[PDB]
């Protein structure tokens, strides 16, 4: 049975397959919940909106990130993300499918024991794994020696690798990201 | 003794009591010969181990007791220790193996097609009925038509015969031999009159269907009327909720009512010379939806059929041309084009071609009738002011219009039939043979089928409440004292969500309403409102490779799945009332008939409902009397039934409703002596006072009843 891979990140969520060659699903890491009053009787009002329908509503929400720096910081946002990834972007059901998540290194353990535990239980999943996010970046380069230095949107990180050993006391984690800069801009 | 009069055809009604008391008579095990399902069979017989032909070993929770072999011919399942589907399956198997196509089910009255000419009707000979009960007679529907007619001789009330009419076939045979003995009994005739202008219905109220190729697509609830001592007097035809929405939208693999495509086969060029159409049916929007012709029926021949169907019909020359032309603008109707006005808003026309075809057709102006479409008026208070209109708007407007003159049509042709069959004394009661399409559950259900179900609720809710009542009468009759929750409505009155106003339809007429409303919307809506506070609404489980659903009713006859995709184009029916004005106008004196008699919130589904609610209510005031017309085999070979076929029917039908509600009897009732008789080998007070439980039986006035399961230990 094929697994599924979703690379969360803290400005993007990345889901697809595991043998494809590209995420099926890219959206923003958002959630956005309606500010104002809300008069049209049978609109049908929805509490909250989430990916990149949050994106085009975004006029009238107010968007929070479930992610600041990498940790994850408001679970039950976390878990609406997760749910949408699952059911309207790939349309699976994740009580067939082993589930790959990745984590950024030095981040507190309570982090993926609530990934695992959420995961595991209001989930179903068969199995699940959580990665790093620079050795597989390493494994898509093709290579098994070299230093990788992953910026995303929370936290930049380098992490050196030779011969497929890694230097744990060598890693580097930096707390200014594209979210740094945006705010700085 | 009292079989042996009917000759030839007594061998069909009652078996002779020598077969009979061998066959009453088989010795078989109790604990080795159960119901197993199956692939194709779905229910066998074998001796878990269970072998008949091949081997299969389930659950030891799932296996029904076939019935004992003394019962193994009744023709009333209502009676049986084991009432399970097999069951009653293999009864009527083999009743009609056997030739016998007739049978009782506790209150209905089954026939299958025997599709081989039998004098079990014809001659009188088996017509003896008269004064007969159905609880000593055969079980003929001779015996409910007399019993039908006893009934307004000694109460004074209007009776009413509920045929099935999905099935192709047995129901309009039926519906011949019972006017044909409704003639017979109480004596240019009535059954020559009414077989005389059906062409006209057949072409009007009948579609290819995905299911069907001659499908009734409204309700036929013809009167016989009689006279005030029992004599027969003329009969009207009354019709019933049509399904007016084919008239513009047809699903694919189906078409609309056969008259359009009888028209355009080119049979008379004088008429396609007349309606300035031509003969290529996929230039018309309206027909060439799905597919424009079957290959199982001419269309010329029945062009001729109805022809002399309207000349036996009092129409004259114009009552025929005037028709022929309201049916060529209908199809002239459906490619009207408009555009939205450059830079603004507002929908304009863009060429006048059919325009003017269809103002010359109905009798109309051409530039009246486009500024009516396009800049329909309202009556403020005591003045008028123009409304405006989108591109949409308009082609809503011309769906709706098209629908309402078809319908107005239908329904003076039926009065002109009413007119000119009768002619009588003033008469007093009449007899109720209503037919109408039955439940349905298809590969892809959607507004239509949703419609018809609700439909046929309310008609097996009709029947329940009928059911119940006399049930309970008859406990009250042998002092049986026992009381139980209605058995008539308890059950659908749940499962009528649609009509409550909160349900379906009620949700779906506010997203007719609502501004950009969607099908999406439409389903949130729904999710909203019932999924998890209803038991009966459930999320359908869609699996890839079947197409798709979005919710789910639990019905009476099973858990039906609906695609809701479309149903907002549908519903919507905004009638355009200065057309409607212009067509009180029109030269063309059908269409003024037609349109002779200090508006846009108009949806199908309420039309459809206060229909609904007005067939009830003249149901409720007479005495029903219910039918269930089978087709035994898809292939035409008389003599063998195919199982699935028939169980799935036996589902739609309403009998299985029936025997679960009789299930929670004593369904076996029985007097003191026959028990005393049968069961001897050690009255009914201590002949069971020594033995099972002691709520299984309530002995009252000779009569004992026994719920189902205990005659199968004796």
């Amino acid at each position: 049975t094929t697994a599924l891979v979703c690379d969360n990140g803290s400005g993007l969520v990345k889901a697809g397959f595991a043998g494809d060659d590209a995420p099926r699903a890219v959206f923003p890491s958002i959630v956005g919940r309606p500010r104002h009053q809300g008069v049209m009787v049978g609109m049908g009002q929805k509490d909250s909106y989430v990916g990149d329908e949050a994106q085009s509503k975004r006029g009238i929400l107010t968007l929070k990130y479930p992610i600041e720096h990498g940790i994850i910081t408001n679970w039950d946002d976390m878990e609406k993300i997760w749910h949408h990834t699952f059911y309207n972007e790939l349309r699976v059901a994740p009580e067939e499918h082993p589930t790959l998540l990745t984590e950024a290194p030095l981040n507190p353990k309570a982090n993926r024991e609530k990934m695992t535990q959420i995961m595991f239980e209001t989930f179903n999943v068969p199995a699940m794994y959580v990665a790093i996010q620079a050795v597989l970046s390493l494994y898509a380069s093709g290579r098994t020696t070299g230093i990788v230095l992953d910026s995303g949107d929370g936290v930049t990180h380098n992490v050196p690798i030779y011969e497929g050993y890694a230097l744990p006391h060598a890693i580097m984690r930096l707390d200014l990201a594209g979210r740094d800069l945006t705010d700085y801009l | 003794a009292q079989m042996a009069d009917f000759g030839a055809a007594a061998q069909y009604l009652r078996k002779s009591e020598k077969e009979r008391l061998e066959a009453q008579t088989r010795p078989f095990d109790i604990r080795t010969e159960c119901f197993v399902p199956d692939d194709k069979e779905e229910y066998v017989k074998a001796k878990a181990e269970t072998e008949n032909g091949k081997t299969v070993t389930i659950k030891e929770d799932q296996v029904m007791q076939q019935n004992p072999p003394k019962f193994d011919k009744i023709e009333d399942m209502a009676m049986l220790t084991f009432l399970h589907e097999p069951a009653v399956l293999y009864n009527l198997k083999e009743r009609y193996a056997a030739w016998m196509i007739y049978t009782y089910s506790g209150l209905f009255c089954v026939t299958v097609n025997p599709y081989k000419w039998l004098p079990v009707y014809n001659a009188e000979v088996v017509a003896a009925y008269r004064g007969k009960k159905r609880s000593e007679a055969p079980p003929h529907i001779f015996s409910i038509s007399d019993n039908a007619y006893q009934y307004m001789l000694t109460d004074r009330e209007n009776q009413s015969i509920l045929i099935t009419g999905e099935s192709g076939a047995g129901k309009t045979v039926n519906t011949k031999r019972v006017i044909q003995y409704f003639a017979s009994i109480a004596a240019g005739t009535l059954e020559d009159q009414i077989i005389q202008a059906n062409p006209a219905l057949e072409a009007f109220g009948n579609a290819k269907t995905v299911r069907n190729d001659n499908s009734s697509r409204f309700g036929k609830f013809i009167r016989i009327h009689f006279g005030a001592t029992g004599k027969l007097a003329s009969a009207d035809i009354e019709t019933y909720l049509l399904e007016k929405s084919r008239v513009i939208f047809q699903l694919k693999a189906e078409r609309n009512y056969h008259i359009f495509y009888q028209i355009l086969s080119n049979k008379k060029p004088e008429l396609l010379d007349m309606l300035l159409v031509t003969n290529n049916p996929y230039d018309y929007a309206f027909v060439s939806q799905g597919e424009v012709s079957v290959a199982s029926i001419d269309d010329s021949e029945e062009l001729l059929a109805t022809d002399s169907a309207f000349d036996v019909l009092s129409f004259t020359a114009e009552e025929k041309a005037g028709v022929y032309k309201l049916t060529g603008a209908i199809m002239h109707y459906g490619n009207m084009k408009f555009k939205q006005k450059q830079r603004e808003e507002q929908a304009e026309p863009d060429g006048t071609e059919d325009a003017d075809k269809s103002a010359y057709l109905m009798g109309l102006n051409s530039a009246d009738l486009l500024k009516g479409l396009c800049h329909p008026q309202v009556k403020v208070g005591n003045e008028y002011v123009t409304k405006g209109q989108s591109v949409q708007q308009v082609y809503y407007s011309i769906g709706a219009l098209a629908k309402s003159v078809y319908e107005k049509m239908f329904n003076w042709m039926v009065t002109r039939i009413n007119a000119t069959l009768e002619t009588k004394q003033p008469r007093q009661y009449f007899i109720g043979v209503l037919d109408i399409a039955g439940f349905e559950i298809f590969d892809f259900n959607s507004f239509e089928q949703l419609c018809i179900n609700f439909t046929n609720e309310k008609l097996q809710q009709f029947f329940n409440h009928h059911m119940f009542v006399l049930e309970q009468e008859e406990y009250k009759k042998e002092g049986i004292e026992w009381e139980f929750i209605d058995f008539g409505m308890d059950l659908q009155a749940c499962i009528d969500l649609i009509e409550k106003p909160m349900g379906i339809m009620s949700i779906l007429e506010e997203e007719c309403m609502f501004p950009k409303a969607s099908d999406m919307t439409f389903k949130a809506k729904l999710y909203d409102n019932h999924l998890g506070k209803s038991n009966n609404f459930q999320k359908p489980r869609n699996v890839k490779g079947k197409q798709e659903a979005h919710f789910s009713l639990v019905h009476y006859a099973g858990t039906v799945d609906y695609n809701i995709m479309g149903w907002l184009e549908k519903n919507k029916d905004p009638l355009n009332e200065t057309v409607v004005g212009l067509y009180q106008k029109s030269s063309l004196k059908l269409m003024a008939t037609l349109f002779s008699t200090k508006s846009s919130f108009q949806t199908v589904s309420a039309l459809h409902r206060e229909n609904l609610n007005k067939l009830m209510t003249n149901l409720k005031t007479t005495h029903p009397h219910f039918v269930r017309c089978i087709i035994p085999n898809e292939r035409k070979a008389p003599g063998v039934m195919d199982n699935p076929l028939v169980m799935h029917q036996l589902r739609c039908n309403g009998v299985l409703e029936g025997i679960r509600i009789c299930r929670k009897g004593f369904p076996n009732r029985i007097l003191y002596g026959d028990f005393r008789q049968r069961y001897r080998i050690l009255g009914a007070e201590k002949l069971l006072g020594s033995l099972i439980d002691h709520n299984q039986y309530k002995f009252g006035h000779t009569k004992v009843f026994f719920k189902a399961g205990l005659l199968g230990l004796l």
